[PDB]
RNA sequence: AAGCUAAGUUGAUAAUAAAUAAAUAUUGAAUACAUAUUAAAUAUGAAGUUGUUUUAAUAAGAUAAUUAAUCUGAUAAUUUU
RNA sequence: AGAGUAGAUAUUGUAAGCUAUGUUUGCCACCUUCGACUCAACAUUUCCUCUUGGUUGUAAAAGCUAAGAAGGGUU
RNA sequence: UAAUAUUUAAAAUCAAAUAUAUAUAUAUUUGUUAAUAGAUAAUAUACGGAUCUUAAUAAUAAGAAUUAUUUA
RNA sequence: AGGUAAAUAAUCUAAAGGGAAACAGCCCAGAUUAAGAUAUAAAGUUCCUAAUAAAUAAUAAGUGAAAUAAAUAUUAAAAU
């Protein structure tokens, strides 16, 4: 019909785009947890810079914060698999897999933990 | 302010010589950088419209470099307007017809801008299969190279 | 007594090398072509009559072929041109007809102002004549088998019926204005154009013509002429060409 | 030959050989089994 | 396997090494000829070029050995058969045998030139190549005797390719070939 | 009668050669056997390919001529090959 | 699976499987003439001619089936 | 170590890494084949095209422009 | 089915710019007017064509190099 021309892999830059995206998403979590902290510590009764020292840093209640913070439910770039990285589960495809850029916004889009045997 | 002063030299034709024996980049790869010498994107003084390149002399262009199967397998086509007068020639058969040198040619000639100017800048290429040639005077040389 | 010469290190320690050979060099081509040993002449065809074979008491059609003044005036060579041919004048023209320079060229080669001049191509140095020799009809012995050269008789423009005798279309059934006309010039949008070499009206005739292993029926010195086997291309008082053939030999 | 984009040899007396970038399969006894791939 | 296998050499046969001098190349990884490896004995003397990698070794008996590539490998087992083959030749000489089993199918020399009859309407044959040696006791028998075993082969396949032999079984049969099984009428 | 024409006449259906397709082989390892090589070597093999032959175009090169009482062309006249 | 005087694979090859083509009958609704004559051009999934493999079913001759092959021809 | 019959797996198992008490234990995370054939139609080859797979002897010098995992 | 009917989101409609060879609807990004120094997006960096250097493997088919063609067969490789 009308010729829509993505392929179905993607180049190694494009790969590395992708690599770079997600480490900055893992960093603009760490981010916010590493705030709450320091929120939390000035709330206790610290100095930024001691806040920043403490050992015993506070993990964050707040429900989201605290899933995306598991790497169980939301992996960090490192742990990440190359399988999950460049590929989604499309449950209509063959092989079960499409590769992420074919995703509508991926650029935007966050999906990391595609089924656990597909 | 840079701009002013004799500039007659820069855009000076320098004839370039290569030595296919003595070299070892495979058809392509020299074909490509044969080829930004003929622009004159070499030269800081290059401006788009302005053909300011080089000449290049290529000889033993007989020991040039191919690599896999190409030698025999890489098919150069020609059609002219009529239909069923495809010509389809592989590598070494031109080879046989006309020489290495149209090899080259063509390479030199697909890597080019598309252009007016293409026809001169290929035409600026002057190859040889073998060694001799009638340019070997006109080379650019030195008078501190002159030790051998 | 030394002049002010550089040289480049790179074209100085470069190897010797021989080029290899080239299909389309003109040496490697000479090489390929089928080509007859010995020269030929020029004639002017004169016209037709029958010959009788006094044996078998059966007519040929035979053309006359006029060997007036037949003279090799230089030849070619491998060396300098790259082939190995003779030129061959034929008959003699008033000096009012001939250019200054070619009077030049017939006095470098001592000969008379010609009429005609041809080359004929051949197979080694073997086969050239010696410059300023004549030929007669002599040089063909009756028997023997020759390829001619000349020039058809002009048509002028020509339909496609008398080009390429195509049909036409029906005489009376319908068929109205177009009766000798070529019929549909191509196909459709899916070649959208005229195909080059489509078969159209145009001239026809006044071309070259080379005509195959022809008898020579007779050769009389005595009257200038040889006889051919058949009909020869061209008018009458066309130049004509005739070689020894290359396919019977 | 047998022309088929399956080739299998049938009997101990088979040999598979690779030609020409294909696969062949010739029989020294049984001329029937003589086989080619593609 | 088998070009670790030594090789005798009997007193009489010498297996010189040399280089090359225009050693070739042949690319696609690659294979380069420099050396030479040229055997000499009563009955004649050929050269095998051959790579490299590959090195004779001298006992008091040769040895050969190659610097462990899969490529090497192939050519090591090759090239100490080649030899073994020369040294065959160069002492008891190369033969090889015709059979013609066809009525009126027929084999004659006319000097060096070989004609084979069978059955065609045209008489057709070939000539010897320089080291073979033909010989026909009987019409029906051609032996071909010379000192590389691969040529004379080659020749007598040639031979026989004129009239394979047929299932029901007349035609040209080299050596101890009994390929021929009669079908049954 | 000329000319034009086929229903007439004459001729050609382009060799020799080179490399090949399917296929048929020699020796011969990798793999103690076998294996025509999707290994190194060595061969046969088609109305196909390359080429040749034919026509048209192009014009490298070659021969000669050089400011001219009749240099090379055009215009002009009488014309048909 | 099964035929094939025996034996699936010379030749045949149910129903079910996996594909290719866009030469048929359809479906969609982006978009509003069959033949004959003449001249054909292109393709190859080759009808003939050239080379070849298989053929208890290649004794030969005719065939059958398969590979290469579009040069010439195909009322 | 040869031959032998499956499988193409990190679930289990092993290795490595991160988080919790911590030289261990617990929990999570990641790591397991490649070629060739099969392969195909009609104006013209059709990665957009040139073209790309490297090699001693020698280059103040080329060494994928493919596929997979990465770095600056 | 570039089919049809609704659901959710985006874009197009009404959106120029960069990329996807060319491209309504894809990927990025919303043009008040310039200017062109610095960050860059998606995409790329042998030449055409703005910009590239490395590392480890695999591939020898031109497979492949921005539109992945299936069953199956052959050959190899690992694991038990
Ligand atoms: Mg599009
Ligand atoms: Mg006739
Ligand atoms: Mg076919
Ligand atoms: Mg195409
Ligand atoms: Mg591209
Ligand atoms: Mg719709
Ligand atoms: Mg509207
Ligand atoms: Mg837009
Ligand atoms: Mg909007
Ligand atoms: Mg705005
Ligand atoms: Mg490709
Ligand atoms: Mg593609």
């Amino acid at each position: 019909g009308l010729l829509w021309k993505i392929p179905w892999r993607m180049s190694t830059h494009q790969k590395t785009r992708q690599r770079e995206r997600l480490r900055n998403v893992d960093q603009v979590i760490k981010q916010l947890t590493l705030g709450l902290h320091v929120q939390r510590c000035q709330d206790k009764g610290l100095t930024y810079q001691e806040a920043m020292e403490s050992k015993k840093k506070y993990k964050p209640r707040s429900k989201s914060l605290r899933l995306l913070n598991k790497p169980s439910v939301f992996p960090k770039e490192n742990q990440m698999s190359s399988k999950d990285k460049y590929w989604t589960f499309d449950k209509k495809a063959v092989g079960y897999r499409k590769g992420i850029h074919k995703v509508p916004k991926w650029t935007k889009i966050s999906i990391r933990k595609a089924p656990k045997f597909f | 302010s840079q701009k002013i002063g004799h500039s007659g030299l820069a855009f000076a034709r320098l004839w370039h010589h290569v030595d296919v024996a003595r070299d070892k980049r495979t058809l392509g790869r020299l074909a490509s950088a044969i080829a930004i010498t003929l622009i004159g994107r070499h030269k800081p003084v290059y401006h788009p419209s302005q053909d300011c390149g080089d000449y290049v002399v290529v000889t033993n262009c007989q020991k040039i470099r191919v690599t896999g199967k190409k030698f025999e397998q890489k098919t150069y086509w020609s059609h002219s307007g009529r239909p069923g007068q495809l010509k389809l020639q592989t590598m070494n058969k031109v080879v046989a017809d006309k020489g290495f040198g149209e090899i080259l040619k063509k390479a030199v000639s697909g890597m080019l801008p598309k252009n007016k100017l293409r026809k001169q800048r290929l035409d600026r290429l002057k190859v040889f299969d073998g060694s001799e040639n009638p340019y070997k005077q006109n080379i650019t040389a030195f008078a501190h190279e002159q030790s051998s | 007594s030394t002049r002010p010469f550089l040289v480049a290190p790179s074209i100085a320690n470069s190897i010797t090398t021989e080029a290899p050979a080239i299909n389309h060099s003109p040496e490697l081509a000479n090489a390929r072509k089928w080509l007859p040993k010995r020269c030929g002449l020029i004639t002017r065809k004169k016209g037709m009559m029958p010959y009788f074979d006094k044996s078998t008491g059966e007519r040929s059609a035979a053309t006359i072929l006029e060997v007036n003044n037949v003279e090799v005036i230089m030849h070619r060579t491998s060396e300098v041109n790259g082939y190995f041919a003779c030129q061959v004048g034929y008959g003699s023209r008033h000096l009012s007809k001939v250019s200054r320079q070619m009077l030049g060229h017939f006095a470098s080669k001592v000969v008379n102002p010609k009429e005609h001049v041809a080359e004929f191509r051949v197979k080694d140095e073997k086969g050239l004549i010696p410059p300023g020799t004549l030929l007669k009809p002599s040089f063909f012995k009756e028997g023997q088998y020759v390829d001619v050269r000349s020039v058809s008789k002009g048509k002028g423009f020509t339909g496609v019926m008398k080009r390429y005798g195509f049909k036409g279309l029906r005489a009376s059934h319908g068929t109205s204005i177009m009766h000798r006309h070529g019929g549909s010039y191509g196909q459709n949008q899916d070649p959208g154009r005229v195909l080059p070499g489509r078969k159209m009206p145009g001239h026809m005739g006044n071309e070259h013509v080379t005509i195959q292993n022809v008898k020579v029926l007779k050769v009389d010195d005595e009257n200038n002429v040889i006889w051919v086997k058949g009909s020869v291309a061209g008018p009458k008082n066309s130049f004509v060409k005739i070689q020894d053939a290359i396919k019977k030999t | 030959f047998k022309v088929r984009t399956s080739v299998k040899k049938f009997c101990s007396d088979c040999y598979l050989v690779r030609r020409k970038g294909r696969v062949y399969i010739y029989c020294k006894s049984n001329k029937k089994h003589k086989q080619r791939q593609g | 396997q088998v070009g670790s296998l030594p090789l005798y050499i009997s007193p009489e046969v010498q297996v010189s090494i040399n280089a090359l001098s225009m050693p070739r190349i042949i690319r696609k990884t690659s294979m380069n000829i420099s050396q030479n490896i040229t055997v000499k004995g009563p009955k004649g003397e050929l050269s095998v070029e051959v790579p490299d990698f590959l090195h004779l070794d001298k006992d008091e008996k040769i040895n050969v050995t190659v610097q462990e590539d899969k490529h090497q490998r192939s050519m090591w087992g090759t090239v100490r058969s080649l030899i073994n083959n020369h040294i065959i030749g160069v002492t008891e000489g190369h033969l090889a045998v015709l059979r013609f089993v066809g009525t009126g199918y027929r084999a004659q020399l006319e000097g060096k030139f070989v004609n084979v009859k069978v059955g065609a309407s045209i008489k057709q044959g070939l000539d010897v190549p320089e080291g073979i040696v033909v010989k026909t006791p009987a019409p029906t028998s051609l032996i071909i005797e010379g000192c590389n075993k691969q040529q004379v082969l080659l020749f007598a396949a040639k031979l026989r390719k004129f009239h394979p032999p047929e299932p029901y079984g007349k035609g040209i049969y080299v050596n101890d070939e009994t390929i021929k099984l009669k079908d049954k009428k």
